[PDB]
């Protein structure tokens, strides 16, 4: 009953303190792969492995 | 030639470049779609790009 609580504490605990050490070493504005304007830019998820550069392009570009 | 107006109040109206898009179509919602060749085939489309 509290071997297990003991447990989630820590896996939280030392997943916080990798975030706090992710966000001091690694920057997301500072990125090479992001270029252009932030406004400008769009984000899509859930897309299909196989949807090919091209089509991609040509359901984006409309 | 640009056009100039007289009401004096004088305008100029000059063109200086076009830009030509790609084919596309819009829904009631405004979304643009690519129009497949063969879609607008099929929908009586006209197969145009907006200038």
């Amino acid at each position: 009953e509290e071997r297990m609580e003991r447990k989630r504490r820590e896996k939280i605990e030392r997943r916080q303190q990798e975030v706090e050490t992710e966000l001091k070493m690694w920057d997301p504005h500072n990125d090479p792969n992001a270029q252009g304007d932030a406004f400008k830019t769009l984000f899509v998820a859930r897309v299909n492995y196989d949807t090919t550069e091209s089509k991609l392009r040509r359901e984006f570009e409309v | 030639p640009p056009i100039d107006l007289q009401a004096p109040p004088r305008y100029l109206l000059k063109f200086e470049q076009i830009y030509l898009s790609k084919p596309t179509h819009w829904e009631r919602d405004g979304a643009p779609s690519p129009m497949m060749p063969n879609e607008a085939r099929l929908r009586n489309l006209t197969y145009s790009a907006p200038l």
